[PDB]
């Protein structure tokens, strides 16, 4: 049986991890407490999925989780929260002091006395697996323990495990929401590390989720709670292969094949179509060609990035629900007649489909509605590449004067280190450039 | 388990303090007998930043209490919430530092250092961790200025890695309380740019105004001012002792509001502040605040933000919101006022919120920023230092306890090169 | 314009990198110096206002012992007289031919040793009854911001090496509480007393070569001049000084590739906030040279402090980085080429 290990950092790792794994035990029938009344109906079978929960003898389901945040208020909210009696208590509090927005803590200096117990707990958690097949590592873009810990546990797990996938669910940078002065630093420093190791990083945005929530869910006082779960239903919809039975079902070294042409190009966007209310839930059909035609508007993404200043490399319409591939092969025909949506003269298909015959679980508490059926897309662009660009200018002033350069420096930084982290990104917009010229 | 040794020195520390140790009790549900009479169960968890534990689960607090005369320290006692102290931590002397910030340094600080740093190895090393030490303390009376700066050095050279957060109340520009408040505090000043790692910008005649204009309060006591610097320093470590969607820290506001290492100086804020009458006609949202705590009269630092820019901001937020409304707002703030800000440095605004507000407030809000205005309060003590030390007006009272001129010298010139380190990021000029 | 004057040296393969055909990763346009991988990916190109190619010694442009003098030091040398104040400064890693480009072997000395003979020799050859010319020095160390005197014995103790103080006079500036200021004739007085501070400067071990240099060293020559235009009354009135100094900075060590903690941190941390603090100081002091207005925050480290007189003003300030050619170590040699480039800049 399958396994995927999922590794959850820093605040927004942790809280987005909160929202996963409400939804999971849902989706398997599984209470806060680890029992599961389901099996009482069938007596037997494996309506628990070994994906995500190992079983024991009793009848309780334990997630393959490890939740490390180098600070006790986030992982103290789960030991006295309503999940307190699901996870295995080895959730590393450790955490004497934070990361203080800040690599150079969440690296080397209060990123050691706590990464030894992270790599024993996740070798624990391995050997308990009979097919392994991916990491997947919900962290943040911008943090210090989400930027530095991150980068020390892959370097650490491409020479312990090697040959596996590594899937990164980040928060990137807004242009212009920015919660801390020190991200732009922070992201590029986080780069320069991942990019050698990881295999396939999915980028959010929490300005383009707002926006979301405004004008197609009606709220217009959202907070994280709410997408939080928009992103568990995205992990919902690339973790569902593994789980339920489907017509094109989709592993996850197929993310690592289909969407990565060169190893350096791997930041690909999301969506999630249908983020209509109950109100709204009516007045729509919800079919797949207004679904397919909702992930290529500018809006609907999950990122702020115009996919018109730049060419689609790949594509990956994960559908899940009551779906027909006529459907999706008239819908991928409707947007190849679309001029707007302009492709690489080097990938004439372009496309990937994969569907799913289990819909979405509605929570309890939500803002989205029933629906039978629903779409993730995951697209490589070269729009990023302003974003990239926007970022390396934010770090080209500060860097400039050397703000805030002594804070990384007393705690382990060299000065050339912020400038070899530059240098990388220079050498990543050129890629991009590179990719968007014609052949002849 | 982040843990504050809260030190308070003199007149001014000692009675703040006393309201702060008042503000802290009622947000942790303790009583003055130490007991916990409280109803919600998020308080007893992260007490251990300000409390220690005892026998009978009561709890005592961290306060190291070293006034150089013994007047305050029996006020203190014969007081409302004076019997949980530690009885050998009312550390003191008699004949105080008359207005000298030599004898708080040299001569009768001496005598009382040690004895102080006995009970800050005492309650540092009964720490499972700590984040760093909180003096509350004058600008312009000598013991609070020398005892205490001669403390932070000591500190900061036994715990070099620990935030050293001061909250000074500064000499005020129209009318003073001493006739030596210049001398004093270039002298702190110097001693304190070196060895901090975030100051809080503290004058009463910015409270007074407050009192006056907002609060509609027109026979204002110090505890109607130390109210308010209470309710800034609870709001800064309201991210240590109850959750939130979006934490903080010391190191973490430190970090983001530290370009370089010694513009640490922040014009603090709190709000809603409001008349009694007038809460009955305005609603409590975020637009309120950040209308309230970006304006100039809310500041308590007597400096205007509109004589220069504001390099750095933060916003320490409390209560049940919407982080999209924060940062929105914290967006609208920066694109309007953009020539109040600095161009090199993109997004200057800094948030945190977090779910369990003050006992009757929906919400609250905190602020700081560090702001080039503040040279006007060192660019007046510089202006008065060199007149009177161009004459040698008061100083054999300071060369008498064992000081020499070059200390004057040394100190008035690290003031205007941080005045120019100021000025350098205060010019409208364009990319 | 030449205010500050930056020069990187690549010294030559070791016999044992030349045993091992360790791949050459710096090249010559003859004024550019291109640092090329060894995969051949992406290549860094770098650009100073004086190079010294010593890879070779037969390339056109070869930069011996006495190319580097003549070209950095000389006319330091000769803007003392004028009454001007002067600094050197060496930065590198180990392994970069520092001492070799400083004071040198005994076949073929380094900067201090021609700078210690051409001075003594201009002073015998300009002294007359008229005027006359006084040398001093000191030999000072900073070692985690605070500085430690290495011209004196200890107290035979297993740790004193006493901390002390500077301060702002007045009117001259920044100076040291405590400074032996030492008389000198010849070079082979500061010969002597070279050789006893260096061995009480501070030396560990890292994961590295087990002798690093944990600390900068300041090097002092105060020439005092004085000349009498004769006037029946009080003569030798005129007095101009001009301090030469002869700093040797230490290496950047990031901490991760070298796991240290304890004691090897905190010196690494401060050797890399005082190397931050002083670049940022030449650089806003060419900035300052070239036309603006700016504030220089030498009150960052007690090295920019202390040497505020003679780096700025009218002072004259030069510097040597020094970068290896191996690809064995070559982080070492982007970040002091990097530095050095943020120093032109
Ligand atoms: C129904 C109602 O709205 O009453 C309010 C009230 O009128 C106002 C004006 C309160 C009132 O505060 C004042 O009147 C005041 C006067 C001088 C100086 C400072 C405050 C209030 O006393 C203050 C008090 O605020 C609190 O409850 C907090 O817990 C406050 N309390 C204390 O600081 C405190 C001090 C000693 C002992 C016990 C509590 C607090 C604020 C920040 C951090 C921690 C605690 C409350 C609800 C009010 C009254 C009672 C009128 C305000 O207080 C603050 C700082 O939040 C003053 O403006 C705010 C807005 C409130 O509306
Ligand atoms: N979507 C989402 N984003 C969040 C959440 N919490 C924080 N963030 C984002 O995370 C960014 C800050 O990173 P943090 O997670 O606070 O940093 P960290 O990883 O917690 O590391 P620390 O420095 O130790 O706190 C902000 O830009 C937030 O928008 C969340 O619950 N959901
Ligand atoms: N805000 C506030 N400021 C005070 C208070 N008491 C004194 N001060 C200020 O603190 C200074 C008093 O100095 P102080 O340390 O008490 O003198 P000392 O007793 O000789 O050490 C004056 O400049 C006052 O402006 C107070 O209760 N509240
Ligand atoms: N330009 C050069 N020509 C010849 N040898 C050199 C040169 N530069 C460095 N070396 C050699 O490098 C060796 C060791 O380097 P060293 O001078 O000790 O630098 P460091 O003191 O920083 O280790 C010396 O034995 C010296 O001969
Ligand atoms: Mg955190």
């Amino acid at each position: 049986m399958r396994e995927c290990i999922s590794i959850h950092v820093g605040q927004a790792g942790v809280q987005i991890g909160n929202a996963c794994w409400e939804l999971y035990c849902l989706e398997h029938g599984i209470q806060p407490d680890g029992q599961m009344p389901s099996d009482k109906t069938i007596g037997g079978g494996d309506d628990s999925f070994n994906t995500f929960f190992s079983e024991t003898g009793a009848g309780k389901h334990v997630p393959r989780a490890v939740f490390v945040d180098l600070e006790p208020t986030v992982i103290d909210e789960v030991r006295t929260g309503t999940y307190r009696q699901l996870f295995h208590p080895e959730q590393l509090i450790t955490g004497k002091e934070d990361a203080a927005n800040n690599y150079a803590r969440g690296h080397y200096t209060i990123g050691k006395e706590i990464i030894d117990l992270v790599l024993d707990r996740i070798r624990k958690l391995a050997d308990q697996c009979t097919g392994l097949q991916g990491f997947l590592v919900f962290h943040s873009f911008g943090g210090g323990t989400g930027s530095g810990f991150t980068s020390l546990l892959m370097e650490r797990l491409s020479v312990d495990y090697g040959k596996k996938s590594k899937l990164e669910f980040s928060i990137y940078p807004a242009p212009q929401v920015s919660t801390a002065v020190v991200e732009p630093y922070n992201s590029i420093l986080t780069t320069h590390t991942t990019l050698e190791h990881s295999d396939c990083a999915f980028m959010v945005d929490n300005e383009a989720i707002y926006d979301i929530c405004r004008r197609n869910l009606d709220i217009e006082r959202p907070t994280y709670t709410n997408l939080n779960r928009l992103i568990s239903q995205i992990v919902s919809s690339i973790t569902a292969s593994l789980r339920f039975d489907g017509a094109l079902n989709v592993d996850l070294t197929e993310f690592q094949t289909n969407l990565v042409p060169y190893p350096r190009i791997h930041f690909p966007l999301a969506t999630y179509a249908p983020v209509i209310s109950a109100e709204k839930a009516y007045h729509e059909q919800l079919s797949v060609a207004e679904i397919t035609n909702a992930c290529f508007e500018p809006a609907n993404q999950m990122v702020k990035c115009d996919p018109r200043h730049g060419k689609y490399m790949a594509c990956c319409l994960l559908y899940r629900g009551d779906v027909v591939p006529k459907d999706v092969n008239a819908a991928i025909a409707t947007i190849k007649t679309k001029r707007s949506i302009q492709f690489v003269d080097w990938c004439p298909t372009g496309f990937k489909v994969g569907i799913n015959y289990q819909p979405p679980t509605v929570v309890p508490g939500g803002d989205l509605a029933k629906v039978q059926r629903a779409v993730c897309m995951l697209s490589n662009t070269t729009a990023i590449a302003e974003a990239w660009a926007r970022l390396d200018h934010k770090f080209d002033l500060m860097y400039a004067k050397r703000a805030f350069v002594h804070w990384y420096v007393g705690e382990g930084m060299e000065e050339g280190e912020f400038s070899e982290a530059r240098e990388d990104m220079a050498a990543l917009e050129k890629d991009y450039e590179e990719v968007g010229v014609d052949s002849v | 388990m982040r843990e504050i040794v809260h030190i308070q020195a003199g007149q001014c520390g000692n009675q703040i303090g006393a309201k702060f140790w008042e503000v802290i009790s009622d947000e942790h549900g303790i009583d003055p007998t130490g007991s916990y009479h409280g109803d919600s169960d998020l308080q007893l968890e992260r007490i251990n930043v300000y409390y220690n534990e005892a026998t009978g689960n009561k709890y005592v607090p961290r306060a190291i209490l070293v006034d150089l005369e013994p007047g305050t320290m029996d006020s203190v006692r014969s007081g409302p919430f004076g019997q949980i102290f530690r009885p050998d931590n009312f550390v003191f002397g008699q004949s105080g530092a008359g207005n000298n910030w030599a004898k708080g340094h040299y001569t009768e600080g001496a005598e009382l250092v040690d004895s102080v740093l006995d009970v800050v190895r005492k309650e540092s090393e009964s720490c499972d961790c700590l984040q760093g030490f909180q003096l509350t303390h004058s600008l312009g009376g000598g013991t609070g200025s020398g005892m205490g700066t001669l403390l932070i050095s000591k500190i900061r050279e036994e715990y070099p890695d620990r935030i050293m957060n001061t909250f000074s109340v500064m000499p005020s520009p129209k009318v003073s309380d001493t006739v030596v408040e210049p001398y004093n505090a270039t002298l702190s000043v110097h001693q304190l740019v070196e060895n901090t790692d975030e100051t809080y910008c503290i004058d009463n005649e910015a409270l007074y105004d407050i009192c006056f204009r907002t609060l509609k309060l027109t026979t204002p006591t110090y505890g109607d001012l130390n109210h308010l610097v209470s309710a800034t320093m609870s709001g800064v470590t309201t991210c240590l002792r109850f959750p939130g969607q979006l934490n903080a820290d010391l190191r973490k506001l430190a970090v983001n509001m530290v370009p370089f290492p010694r513009l640490h100086f922040f014009m603090p804020g709190f709000a809603p502040l409001t008349s009694r009458g007038s809460q009955q006609y305005r609603a409590l949202t975020v637009p309120e605040l950040t209308q309230q705590m970006f304006d100039s009269k809310n500041m308590m630092a007597a400096c205007d933000p509109r004589h220069g820019r504001y390099l750095t901001v933060a916003a320490i937020f409390r209560g049940r919101m919407s982080m999209k409304e924060v940062d929105e707002q914290m967006l609208n703030v920066q694109n309007k006022n953009s020539s109040y800000f600095v161009e090199w440095i993109p997004n200057n605004v800094k948030t945190a919120v977090c779910d369990i507000p003050p006992r009757g407030l929906k919400m609250s809000a905190t602020f700081i920023g560090n702001s080039t205005a503040i040279q006007e309060l060192f660019k007046r003590i510089s202006e008065q230092f060199t007149a009177m030390f161009r004459r040698k007006a008061f100083l054999h009272w300071y060369t008498g306890e064992g000081m020499d001129e070059m200390e004057f010298t040394e100190a008035e010139s690290n003031m205007n090169d941080l005045v120019s380190e100021y000025q350098q990021y205060q010019d409208a000029t364009a990319d | 314009n030449s205010q500050v004057t930056v020069a990187v040296r690549v010294r030559p393969f070791s016999k044992r990198e030349k045993t091992e055909k360790a791949s050459q990763v710096v090249f010559t346009n003859g004024e550019e110096i291109t640092v090329e991988h060894p995969d051949m990916k992406q290549v860094y190109s770098f650009i100073y206002d004086v190079s010294f190619w010593s890879f070779d010694e037969c390339h056109p442009g070869y930069a011996s012992q006495t190319t580097v003098y003549e070209t950095l030091a000389a006319p330091l040398l000769d803007r003392a007289f004028e009454g001007y104040n002067t600094c050197l400064f060496a930065y590198g890693q180990t392994g970069s031919g520092k001492s070799y480009t400083m004071m040198g072997l005994n076949e073929e000395p380094g900067i201090i040793p021609r700078f210690c003979e051409d001075l003594f020799a201009q002073i015998a050859k300009k002294q007359t009854s008229e005027v006359s010319y006084h040398l001093e020095m000191s030999f000072f160390e900073v070692y985690n911001e605070k500085i430690h005197d290495l011209l004196v014995c200890k107290g035979e103790n297993g740790q004193r090496k006493q901390p002390l103080r500077a301060r702002e006079h007045p009117v001259s500036g920044p100076y040291v509480e405590g400074l032996s200021m030492n008389v000198v004739s010849s070079y082979s007085d500061i010969q002597s007393w070279l050789e006893l501070g260096n061995k009480q400067r501070a030396t560990a071990a890292t994961g590295m070569n087990d002798k690093s240099s944990r600390s900068h060293s300041v090097f002092t020559l105060v020439m005092t001049q004085t000349k009498t235009e004769v006037v029946e009354g009080e003569e030798h009135d005129h007095r101009i000084t001009s301090r030469i100094n002869l700093v040797d900075l230490a290496g950047s060590e990031r901490c991760s590739t070298a796991h240290s903690s304890g004691q090897r941190l905190k010196e690494g941390v401060s050797i890399n906030k005082s190397l931050l603090t002083l670049g940022k100081v030449i650089s806003a002091l060419s900035e300052q040279a070239n036309g603006k207005r700016v504030f220089i925050p030498y009150r960052e480290s007690t090295l920019t402090w202390l040497l505020k007189e003679s780096l700025g003003g009218n002072s004259k300030t030069a510097m040597i980085a020094t970068v290896s050619p191996a690809a064995s170590n070559i982080e070492e040699t982007l970040s002091t080429l990097r530095y050095a480039t943020q120093a032109r800049l």
